[PDB]
């Protein structure tokens, strides 16, 4: 029911559509994208992906601006900005803001003035009336119809907010350090002289780009008790679709060994958070990260406990796809709380 | 002396500089670019190329446009209009446009409006522009063209020693391809592209395309018009290329037989230009060669003594942007006009 | 029923058991497999791939030698010694050299030494060995031959479509050339290896080189046998690879002749073994297409109604062991010997 | 001229080589390689690295097992074991041990009584009988004849030693945790190695291996007190050399803003940790650090700090060029204090000497 | 079957040999001897002590080279260099270095490279390199060929090490200056002489010549907790064999009086270190705790504390029968730590087992 259009195909946008597709639930009636590239783009983006690769579905080619999805008729606005997409005449009940870019108040306020009604943005929105509600944690904290324009920052946060939220509950975090090994982001480019693009005007690839993103601190509202409590650097590494966060503290606890501080986890990431976060233990890497519908997985074979309140957990989480499993929460779970 | 900005100091405007600056007899009056990036910012990233590492000299940005790399001041400003890019603002005498979109004819005029002289295109003449690739008719370039272009790094490439194949040899047909790196004219990720192929990540994907090389093949090279001529292959390589193409030879030749006037002619028209190699490698020491092409003449295999299985190394953006140099200094020196 | 190991369970390996276990019509009695590696570790990296993931289907290591993936039991040993590897260990039917080490003919009557009865060569016929591609002469194979070889993902790819295109057309030349993927069969780093090309890091390393590609070509097809050769090219890809060639076909197609012919003989004698594509694309949704070569009809282009530069992807690593699958199974299946 | 038949031609073998040769002025003069590699690939992987990629200067091949790094003449000894290597058979004092093979104790004495004297294993080696040093902290706890078998920290730990020195020294770490990217060497494969750790089993350069490794719990040989004041792990990563290796830590002086760490920490690398120890503050990626001889380069900018404690610090490191450098300053301090430091006594003292041969002669009987 | 080609027959030579041969459980089945003692003598000698006077077991002369103690047929070989030594030429296993000179850890390895396996010197080694056992403490240390060149400690370490277990465990040091009283050896001079040293240069064996011993912080090698806490000397008394040492050092704990002190003492001496901890009270003499097999029998009366902190503990013992008994168990406890490696035999450490041997295996490479 939940009307779709996604503001730009995103990798996010994508991504979700998949999700949305795998997901069965999900009240998102796919029906529009605000995609600039036309149908054979955000065709040959989904239907061609790369994490999904091949899209699993057929996007049926109906006109350039109105498409289908095995038979879901999906509009393409393709334009820019949120106003210019109309999201009254397509009446889109939740906006995905594919784009990350309209992250502001009024970014996605154009949203919502061309009609939408609520808005999801991908990624820690700059605007105050867009809380970045995360899965795992202030998602709850999302009373419907509250701050219509809601945003889900990245998936750094859809994997930290969570089980950092679980490690304070389980084990309390006093000032925990972060890095994440997040991809390569989008406010890079594949080389050197990107844009103003302060450092990451690097190319966004062919070194490790070790720059904290504002996802680190965007743990900080939705886990409103990890105020400060988490000084992040994304280490954008040159991989598309994975991360792993990491935190080490000084812990509010002793520091109880990684042990029982991954089975308090492991109740928690089967428990309160599973499909959010997973306690791997196998020895695996990103290959089985990617695609990680889990907001965060705990890769608990490599967590440890060093000098007691010295920790450390090791978080994957497919930071797009998995992203996108985020965002397909965040609008299942809003969805649920709509008026209708 | 030559009065020139560089339109779009990117990563081609960034190795183009680097170039120059590695170049001596340099009558180029680098003293001024264009970046509508960080200018600044545009000083840092010639500083750091990992073709070079760091830059291949000391900057020093004397001001936020003027950049005294080595001392050598350099203007570069953040423009965007090419009748407002620093052409008139001193007095351009060659135009080069770094950025991709003004290599067109109404591009290059634009920058002469802006109070410029002569420009040269990164890119082969986009159509209405005599291209001209550092080989074959940069020679015949009397620098009286104003609106000229140095052809694509594949043309670059191809178009001189493909001549020494089609006139030391002459050749019936060939599908001229080159298996040019992947670029910053590709989309990063899976993302909207005018070209679906190019639309994908474009790092480890392979892009089978169509750059000047195909039209510039046969605009330098009377001799291979059509007949030598076919398609591009940007392929997921962020490094020197190679050109992938086999001729069926006119006259027939054998494999030794198109190393020896590859050779040859890398000692009459494509020293420095070309250069021949025998090596089982790869870029990773390929890499910065000055070059045009670098000839990779061990295995241009000649099966039926026409099939030309032509292997050549070539500097897709380093020596691409060295051979840039040389026609700018065709254009500095034998100024014509 | 095909009492089968596969010697040297790696990447090769684990890619022909993900293909037997995707693949039915399974008298594959796959039940057992060697791994001189650990053969737990054997159980994982079977379980766990880039191409797939995860595997396709899922288990711990059945102890340890036996392995059932949800599917059924299967043994792997940590042997080295042919005529001590698990073949009359269990008396296997069919050999399966996963390693490259015995692809010989030396190497195969050995693992038959160690008590089996027929083998399968990962490469082609190493030299006296009769090459089997999945597309040409496999239906030739009835399966008598006791050691055969399921010619290379390379030939694999090549030599069903390049026969339509030599049989259907007819080709005085071609310089045939697969743009293989780099595998573990060089350098990780630029470290020691008898072939100084293939001794770079070879992860973004050009290897142009001569596979059995270049010998199975004509072994397998009389009609491709040196007019139709050439060498191979191991590319940097570690994904599904495209084939690069320019025939001189005899009678003169076009590009969309080539395409139909390619068609209707991935109707007949190329469905499921290969896939005609007209789509600018990557591998990156070509990875894990079960046939020999996923034919890129669109780019086979033909200038001088005789140069068909062919476009194919082909999957070099898991079609390829999924026509390994089939040519296990028309040893299984019409099951000679 | 101090000679090594470098154990392998490897990628360190040839890192000290395009850095020894490279030292145009290099007490170690390679004479001889120990590899069975041939001088083809001697040259094809010296002369043609992948780092700085053709060798910047002649290795002429001499022979299909000899050659001459710009007339150096220096043989390739297609052999493994060292017992059987020229070190003796070509008097070859020193040995560097870039192969993988021989790194215990008595497998790099092979090279000794091969005919070395001493050996620098370029990795963290199978006990306290290879006592490792760095440059900056215990590299001078050498003289000739003082542990023949030693080693060089690995790539993390050949950057942290003498940075973890200017840290623990006055910063000083309660207790640490350190998380590196380390390029994908032989630890791994090109593709998914059937190797011992499933963790690393996994391909090279495919994923960000997350490589737990407890080199940086080697301290005990170098500077052992930072035990309990660190927790080190790699990550392997696909990049071919380039590193950097990052520690948050909560500190002793408690709040410690990154400024006064880089302030010390530039202090002591403008002090005594000059060359391998830089503190950098531009906003850089791993080519900029490439090929720094500094195997610490503390990024300033990307030091921050957690809970005051928590100095976070980060030092790119080209690990392998951190190496080439490593090496050469190590195994030349060594090179003055090696055989090159062999002088007599005076009579109460040099027939001491001959008591070194002579243990149980007149009074030399002392001690047990 | 843990034979040695006993690297130095002498007074620990035969000690051990007439300690392991007198033991029944000992795999350490010597028969080949590293020594110019001459079987007619090596015998004599064997045959002959003061301490055990004329040996309690037949040691009968088979041939110059050979001889067999009551039948126990072990070669005999009159050779210095551990190279030069029939390590394989007999496919010795374990060497026990009582010679006194090869306490070099590479110079032990010799023996392995000779073809043996192991090293242990019967005296304090080289250095650091070499974590030392004595029978009691970290014997475990050791693993299936795990720091093969290692040493016994010496009379006042071998002493130490298990009653120091005890010691700074349930004691615990702070700091403090070891006093040991202990016997001549035949690394002395009987009369004054000169060479290298002075103070046992002079008359060992007639005078207390005042010997210092940092072997007190040798304990470096075993329990890092000492460190810092002592610093020891070997009073050079002109007894035949028998040693003592006190442990005259300050105590965290309480500085209890060494009441309490014997008291843990018995308890872990029937705890864990029995055999080689005993602490009896009787009021006795140098004869009474000779021939012990422990390597400390504290006569807990003569132990006493005065200023609560400095503790005294009069471990008394054989010097060398304490070594002879602990050379046997800790060689034996080697032993039987020796081949075991229970077969896992899955073909899945196959890969690790030929790994262990071929690190880079067709897939198993590790460590470039
Ligand atoms: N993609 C994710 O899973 C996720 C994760 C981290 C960050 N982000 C944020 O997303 C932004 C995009 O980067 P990305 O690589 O993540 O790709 P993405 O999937 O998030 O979005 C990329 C898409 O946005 C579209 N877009 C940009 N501006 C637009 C506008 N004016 N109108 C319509 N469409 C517009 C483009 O067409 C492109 O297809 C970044 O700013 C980043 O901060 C998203
Ligand atoms: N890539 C190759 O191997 C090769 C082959 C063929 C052609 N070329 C030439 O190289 C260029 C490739 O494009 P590219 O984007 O990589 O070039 P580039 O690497 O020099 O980057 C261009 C930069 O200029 C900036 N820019 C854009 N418009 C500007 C303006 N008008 N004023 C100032 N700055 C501006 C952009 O931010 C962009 O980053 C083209 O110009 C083409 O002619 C190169
Ligand atoms: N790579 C391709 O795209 C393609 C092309 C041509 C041929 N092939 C075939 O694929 C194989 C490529 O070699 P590869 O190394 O990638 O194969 P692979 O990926 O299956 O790995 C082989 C593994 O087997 C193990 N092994 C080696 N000897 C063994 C022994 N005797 N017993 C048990 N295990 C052993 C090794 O550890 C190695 O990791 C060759 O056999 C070749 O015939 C593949
Ligand atoms: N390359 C580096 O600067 C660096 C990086 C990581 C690790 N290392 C450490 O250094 C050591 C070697 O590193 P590398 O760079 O040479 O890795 P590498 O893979 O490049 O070296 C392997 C080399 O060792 C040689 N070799 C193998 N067995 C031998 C033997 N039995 N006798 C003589 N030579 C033998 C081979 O010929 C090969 O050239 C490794 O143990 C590794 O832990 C060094
Ligand atoms: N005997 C002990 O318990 C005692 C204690 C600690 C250390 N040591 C060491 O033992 C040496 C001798 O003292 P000891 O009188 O007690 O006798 P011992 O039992 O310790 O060993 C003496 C024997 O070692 C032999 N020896 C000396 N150099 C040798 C060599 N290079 N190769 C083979 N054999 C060699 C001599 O022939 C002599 O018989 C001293 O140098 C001392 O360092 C002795």
């Amino acid at each position: 029911k939940l009307k779709v259009a996604i503001n730009g195909f995103g990798r996010i946008g994508r991504n979700f559509l998949r999700c949305w597709h795998g997901r069965k639930d999900s009240p998102l009636d796919v029906v529009v994208v605000n995609d600039s590239g036309g149908v054979k783009s955000a065709t040959h983006l989904l239907k061609y992906d790369s994490i999904l690769g091949t899209f699993k579905a057929d996007v049926k080619i109906i006109d350039n601006e109105t498409f289908s999805i095995d038979g879901k008729p999906i509009k393409v606005v393709s334009n820019r900005d949120p106003l210019k997409l109309p999201w009254a005449e397509l009446g889109i009940d939740i906006v995905i803001e594919g784009t990350g870019v309209f992250v502001d108040g009024p970014g996605a306020g154009k949203h919502i003035q061309a009609g939408a009604k609520k808005v999801i943005i991908t990624a820690p929105a700059k605007g105050s009336d867009i809380p970045t509600y995360v899965v795992g944690v202030n998602e709850k904290d999302y009373g419907h119809d509250v701050a219509n324009i809601i945003s889900n920052a990245s998936c750094t946060t859809n994997c930290l907010a969570p089980f950092v939220k679980v490690l304070d509950e389980e084990l309390g975090i006093v000032k925990g350090t972060m890095t994440t090994t997040h991809s390569y982001t989008g406010d890079q480019r594949l080389l050197d002289a990107s844009h103003r693009d302060l450092r990451r005007a690097r190319a966004a690839a062919l070194n490790i780009v070790p720059t904290s993103t504002g996802a680190a601190k965007a743990v900080s509202l939705v886990l409103p008790q990890l105020k400060g409590k988490l000084n992040g650097i994304a280490l954008r590494v040159p991989t598309p679709n994975v991360s792993v966060v990491d935190l080490v503290v000084n812990i509010e606890k002793v520091g109880v060994t990684a042990e029982d501080v991954n089975n308090a986890f492991r109740k928690a990431a089967a428990g309160p958070l599973k499909g959010v976060l997973d306690v791997c233990d196998i020895p695996l890497v990103s290959v089985d990260f990617r695609c990680s519908d889990f907001s965060s997985t705990i890769d608990s074979s490599l967590t440890m406990v060093m000098g007691g309140d010295m920790v450390k957990v090791v978080a994957w989480y497919d930071n797009e796809w998995g992203y996108s499993q985020r965002v397909v929460d965040l609008a299942d779970l809003v969805a649920n709380k709509w008026p209708g | 002396k030559l009065k020139v900005a560089i339109n779009g100091f990117g990563r081609i405007g960034r190795n183009f500089l680097r170039c120059w600056h590695g170049r001596k007899d340099s009558p180029l009056d680098v003293v001024v670019i264009n970046d509508t990036g960080g200018v600044k910012q545009a000083s840092h990233l010639l500083k750091y190329d990992s073709i070079l590492g760091t830059f291949d000299a000391d900057v020093k940005t004397a001001g936020d446009s003027a950049i005294s790399v080595d001392g050598k001041v350099i203007k570069v400003v953040s423009d965007r209009n090419p009748v407002n890019l620093p052409w008139g603002d001193m007095g351009i005498d060659l135009v080069i446009e770094g950025t991709g979109v003004f290599v067109d004819r109404d591009g290059a005029g634009k920058h002469l409006q802006a109070g410029a002289k002569k420009v040269l295109i990164t890119a082969p003449g986009k159509g209405d522009i005599p291209t001209y690739v550092v080989g074959v008719n940069e020679e015949g370039y009397t620098h009286a063209d104003t609106i000229i272009s140095n052809a694509s790094c594949t043309t670059n490439c191809l178009a001189p020693f493909v001549k020494v194949l089609d006139q030391k040899f002459g050749i019936i047909k060939g599908t001229m391809t080159t298996t040019h790196s992947y670029t910053g004219d590709q989309r990063l990720l899976d993302a909207s592209h005018r070209d679906l192929r190019r639309a994908r990540a474009a790092c480890l994907n392979i892009v089978p395309t169509s750059t000047g090389a195909a039209k510039a093949v046969a605009l330098v090279l009377p001799n291979l018009k059509g007949k030598l001529n076919g398609i591009a292959l940007r392929v997921p390589t962020p490094n020197v290329s190679v050109v992938d193409l086999v001729v069926q030879v006119s006259k027939k030749t054998f494999a030794e037989e198109v190393n020896a006037a590859f050779r040859e002619s890398a000692d009459n028209e494509l020293k420095g230009i070309l250069s021949v190699c025998d090596e089982p490698l790869v870029s990773i020491d390929f890499r910065c060669t000055d070059v045009s092409s670098t000839i990779d003449s061990s295995l241009t295999m000649v099966m039926g003594d026409d099939m030309v299985k032509v292997i050549a190394w070539y500097d897709n953006e380093w020596g691409y942007s060295q051979r840039v140099v040389d026609l700018a200094d065709i254009v500095a020196n034998k100024w014509q006009x």
